[PDB]
């Protein structure tokens, strides 16, 4: 308990001010009224996952009907429709190269599909196994190395070509429900269902900083564009922006009308807007500097289960349990 | 940091009174449904009692339904389980389990001990 | 922009082919019914799944079965390859037709845990609209235990002493009064949780079964018929 | 020799009042229904398509009503427009029977969704409902097309301008044949269809008893009251329409004038009953369903 | 816990200033923050 007390004392000492008070001089973003430019419909069942390609145009949406649909967001044309061996898929990804798309879920197996194949179709390029729990978030590092967050309280780092668990990250007391990568792709922050988000070094394989302050299960993590901070959404309906430099909580986003936990979060390319999908069927965009609810993205008949901001910052994709994925700009 | 350190316990004669308390800190505690769980020596882990956010809708395991009155003080930020009667079968390690989702009527705590929103536990013997 | 027009035409043709495949998949997916097979880990689940298979394959932990009754295809899945915390993977099963809840009613020690799990399933935010097919198993074991009388349910459930057999009970062949009283007491204990909330969104179907019972398929078929009949009645605005 | 229509109050005052009440109720009810179906409903299904089309037909009927209200309240004198009469008696009818057809489609769809819940799940699509709705609208427009020619406008002996809903005395026999055919095809066959489908629905809801699911009593009550409303509002109206056509063809003499007057007066009353559907069907089909009320914001 | 505690924990004021500077520098490059014209917006 001495180490925990010392860490708390250091965090309190470093807590010399509040982010809201410092940013009060900065003018607020006002009211944000993003509209649905495109509605990407065609999913049979609820959409559990979302990711944008590095080209900032293509989209991958995973649905518990066992469907990995690669949409062209510009034209609302399903470029690909990969059927999955396991119907219940909770994670999806784009490789940075774009030639591979990952999926996973209750099958405990991360399936990597080769999109750009010489045959002229989509096939299971790899089937990584070794996790003892459901996969909640798997994302590529360099298109030949994938970090997967599972429900066995441990994260894994696999070499796709080798197909073996090269690195294992342990220390979470609960199921990991989110996983985000720094823009430098050297450290990644994984949040478990224990109100704890741990930052792991990819090469070292051990946690460097554990962040607490949440009250319930963490369901979503996104990185700040600068890579020195990360926002976590949890079941206590409150987002928390932690700063790596301060090694403690920096900002809290909450309200009185919110009584439902966050499902997916996604920062804006500038970091001024923190987007967060909620269980109340509506997404919310917050001013990360001012902690004020900048705006609401309604329009989903069910809860917003996945939320992704494109690399170009031009649009957002909100996929809900109503088998609908909407594009906002 | 979520903490649920338990106080009260130790050896007690059968039929005695041994009130247990939890110092629930790190969350609002005014909305989370709370539970008392017990682990017998070398025998699994069984839920004992439940109590809603407002203190009503209290329920107990039938084995201790008559005794073991549960109570919750939001202002004091604490929760207590008064054991009116004690039996040798009640000798176990008692933990306080917080419901995971705050404003929900369901509790999905863990059977084989891995739950995080749970105290270290206090051992009571008869 | 001839090349751009050709690329757009090829994109539209591929999208049309994918949409036709998706329409076929939608027909097949709506035609098939998903049944989340839940229950305490003590007993009931795997034996039922295997028996339904003998009437369809699990590799990484999820024991799936794609049995068909009459002309309707059912998908029952026993998700067993998961560590401890049903809270997070239960969310996914909010699109299933029903949750087949297998309760080992012969073991009174774990009956309270099964009741708590049933209450959590019933009161879960995402399982409000998902009906539960109660499938109290090992009725032969429960009858043998009651007839032997080694352990009394009054020790585990004091309210059983004041409980009396309901007038609407339908005893089986033989049906010793103690056995019938115990079985219907467990059924009423689960149905109290079932009726405590739901306001007509979903209903619990309390079927008693055994390990070697061959009527389980018909029970699930009729329960799914009633579930989708009520779903249509809500959809058709017939209350 | 022609009857003087002593009991004209059933048309000069009763019908305008009934049509005014029907306008007031049905306009709001059907506007709310279509607004819910368009801007605040689920991703829609076949029954939603049928119910939206029925609500649209009732709303267009209600919108056609005020012209007839002005015509009736002006002592059966036209409200100007001449050929617009041919429009009104068209649109009115093509909505009235339209509802009588869409109430059939719903009654068919429910029969699929209740009697055979499992079987009629993969063999059912929203596109099929859209195709059936388009076919029903086309059949309505084609069958009520002769109304555009028959429903002319004439000048009575009392210097009044009458917008003949049925026809003038010249084409009375041909219009009687046409109206008998329209009643048989667009009302009598739909009436048999809805009666049989709901009877089967009641049989499935009662005798099967849903094994264990309670609260089917309110569904049975809704089905029964829908059946009774449809019957008591449309059967007398279509009976009295043919009766009035036959009475205008036959009789027309002081010896049998009074009976004709009777089948006149009752006819007017029955006509009001028909308008009442465009108020009761939106209430029973939409406002009496728990799902619609929950989705009502 | 020892490794996590032993770190160059900077003051939260410095972190907030750095985050504000990063948001202000990249403010123009965010179409969500400032709505780009429909001609520039591909959607
Ligand atoms: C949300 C979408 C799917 C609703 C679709 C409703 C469509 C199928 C319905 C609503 C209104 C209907 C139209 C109403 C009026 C007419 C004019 C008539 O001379 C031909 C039929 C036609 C053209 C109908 C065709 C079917 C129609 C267009
Ligand atoms: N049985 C009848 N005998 C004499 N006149 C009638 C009879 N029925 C209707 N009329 C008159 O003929 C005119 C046209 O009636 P009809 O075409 O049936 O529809 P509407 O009454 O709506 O115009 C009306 O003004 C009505 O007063």
């Amino acid at each position: 308990e001495q180490l925990k007390n010392q860490i708390r004392d250091a965090r309190k000492a470093c807590a010399d001010a509040t982010l809201s008070q410092i940013t009060n001089n900065i003018d607020p973003v006002g009211r944000i009224q993003m509209r649905t430019r495109r509605t990407l419909r065609g999913h049979l069942a609820k959409i559990y996952a979302m990711h944008w390609g590095t080209d900032s145009r293509l989209l991958v949406s995973a649905s518990q009907d066992g469907k990995l649909i690669i949409w062209d967001s510009y034209t609302t044309n399903k470029v690909h429709a990969i059927p999955l061996r396991s119907s219940w898929v909770m994670t999806c990804a784009y490789a940075p190269s774009g030639n591979y798309v990952a999926c996973g879920g209750l099958d405990n197996i991360c399936s990597i599909y080769n999109l750009k194949t010489r045959e002229g179709n989509v096939r299971v390029s790899r089937e990584l196994a070794g996790h003892t729990g459901y996969l909640s978030c798997c994302r590529f590092l360099d298109d030949n190395q994938i970090v997967t967050s599972s429900g066995d309280t441990t994260c894994a780092l696999w070499d796709i070509e080798t197909g073996q668990q090269t690195t294992t990250f342990t220390g979470h007391t609960g199921d990991v429900m989110s996983l985000s990568l720094a823009p430098d792709t050297r450290l990644f922050v994984s949040g478990a269902c224990d109100a704890s988000a741990k930052l792991w070094d990819v090469r070292e394989g051990m946690c460097r900083q554990t962040f607490t302050g949440h009250e319930s299960d963490i369901n979503a993590i996104c990185f700040f564009p600068n890579g020195n901070a990360f926002a976590t959404g949890s079941d206590d309906a409150t987002c928390r922006l932690f700063d790596l430099r301060a090694d403690q909580e920096l900002m809290t986003y909450s309200h009185d009308n919110i009584i439902c936990g966050i499902t997916s979060v996604s920062f804006s390319k500038s970091g001024r807007l923190l987007l967060a999908g909620y269980d109340d069927f509506n997404c919310n965009v917050w001013d990360a500097l001012k902690a004020d609810r900048a705006g609401v993205l309604a329009g989903h008949d069910n809860r917003v289960s996945c939320l992704g901001v494109t690399d170009d910052g031009m649009a957002v994709a909100t996929g809900s349990w109503d088998s609908f994925l909407k594009i906002w700009n | 940091q979520v903490q649920l350190q338990e106080s009260g316990g130790g050896l007690v004669q059968p039929g005695g009174s041994l009130r247990l308390s939890c110092a629930a800190s790190g969350f609002t505690f005014s909305n989370y449904k709370m539970n008392w769980v017990r682990q017998a020596p070398g025998k699994g882990l069984e839920w004992v009692s439940d109590i809603s956010q407002s203190g009503a809708s209290i329920s107990y395991t039938g084995s201790v339904k008559g005794r073991f009155t549960i109570s919750r003080d939001n202002a004091k930020n604490t929760l207590y389980l008064q054991m009116n009667s004690l039996k040798p079968e009640d000798t176990a390690v008692y933990y306080c389990a917080r419901c995971p989702a705050p404003f929900t009527r369901d509790c999905f705590d863990v059977t084989s001990t891995t739950y995080a929103y749970r105290g270290q536990g206090t051992q009571v013997t008869v | 922009t001839e090349d751009q027009r050709n690329e757009e035409k090829a994109q539209r043709e591929a999208n049309k082919k994918i949409e036709k495949q998706l329409q076929k998949d939608k027909q097949v997916y709506r035609a098939t019914h998903r049944l989340l097979l839940l229950g305490a880990d003590n007993s009931g689940k795997s034996t039922i799944v295997k028996q339904m298979r003998i009437l369809s394959g699990g590799t990484s932990g999820i024991f799936e079965t794609k049995f068909q009754v009459d002309k309707v295809n059912f998908h029952m899945f026993d998700v067993g390859g998961q560590r401890d915390e049903r809270r997070k993977w239960i969310q996914c099963f909010n699109d299933v037709t029903a949750i087949i809840f297998v309760v080992d009613s012969s073991d009174y020690n774990r009956l309270q845990e099964a009741l708590n799990l049933f209450k959590s399933i019933w009161n879960n935010r995402w399982l409000r609209t998902i009906s539960v097919i109660l499938f109290l198993n090992k009725q032969d074991l429960l009858a043998e235990k009651v007839l032997a009388g080694k352990s009394k349910i009054e020790d585990y459930f004091p309210e059983f002493a004041r409980y009396t057999t309901p007038e609407d009970a339908t005893p089986e062949p033989g049906e010793d009064p103690r056995v019938t009283r115990a079985k219907y007491f467990i059924r009423d204990e689960f149905l109290r949780i079932s009726t405590a909330s739901g306001d007509g969104r979903h209903y619990c179907y309390p079927h008693f079964t055994c390990a070697v019972d061959t009527e389980n398929a018909r029970r699930i078929f009729n329960d799914c018929k009633d579930i989708i009949l009520q779903m249509n009645l809500r959809e058709y605005n017939l209350v | 020799f022609k009857c003087a229509l002593t009991k004209t109050g059933f048309q000069f005052y009763y019908l305008p009042a009934v049509y005014i009440l029907v306008f007031i109720i049905g306009f709001l009810g059907n506007s709310v229904a279509i607004w819910m179906f368009v801007f605040h409903m689920k991703p829609w299904s076949g029954i939603s398509v049928y119910m939206f089309n029925l609500a649209l037909a009732d709303f267009l009927y209600v919108l056609t009503l005020p012209a007839l209200i002005f015509y009736y309240f002006n002592k059966t004198d036209w409200i100007f427009g001449d050929a617009m009469c041919k429009l009104q008696r068209f649109i009115f009818h093509v909505n009235l029977y339209g509802s009588i057809l869409f109430l059939t489609c719903i009654s068919a769809h429910r029969y699929s969704g209740v009697v055979y819940p499992l079987k009629s799940l993969g063999r059912l699509k929203k596109k099929n409902a859209i195709c059936i709705s388009v076919l029903v609208w086309l059949i309505v427009v084609v069958a009520i097309s002769p109304i555009l020619f028959y429903s002319g406008t004439g000048v009575r002996k009392n210097k009044t301008i009458t917008c003949y809903d049925t026809t003038s005395d010249e084409y009375l026999r041909s219009y009687f044949i046409y109206s008998m055919c329209t009643t048989v095809a667009m009302f009598c066959v739909p009436l048999v269809l809805i009666l049989g489908c709901y009877g089967l629905i009641v049989r499935a809801l009662i005798y099967k008893d849903l094994d264990n699911s309670p609260l089917r009593r309110k569904s049975i009550y809704l089905v029964i009251i829908v059946l009774t409303v449809f019957a008591v509002s449309y059967i007398p109206f279509h009976v009295m329409k043919t009766m009035n056509l036959r009475a205008r063809l036959d009789f027309q003499t002081p010896a049998m004038c009074a009976f004709n007057d009777r089948v006149y007066a009752t006819y007017q009353v029955t006509r009001g009953l028909a308008s009442l559907n465009s108020c009761v069907d939106p209430i029973l089909y939409f406002l009496a369903g728990d799902t619609f009320r929950r989705r009502l914001s | 816990l020892k490794m996590e505690a032993n770190i160059d924990r900077i003051k939260v004021s410095k972190a907030a200033a750095d985050l504000m500077a990063y948001c202000e520098a990249h403010a123009k490059e965010d179409p969500l923050l400032t709505p780009v014209p429909a001609s520039e917006n591909p959607f």
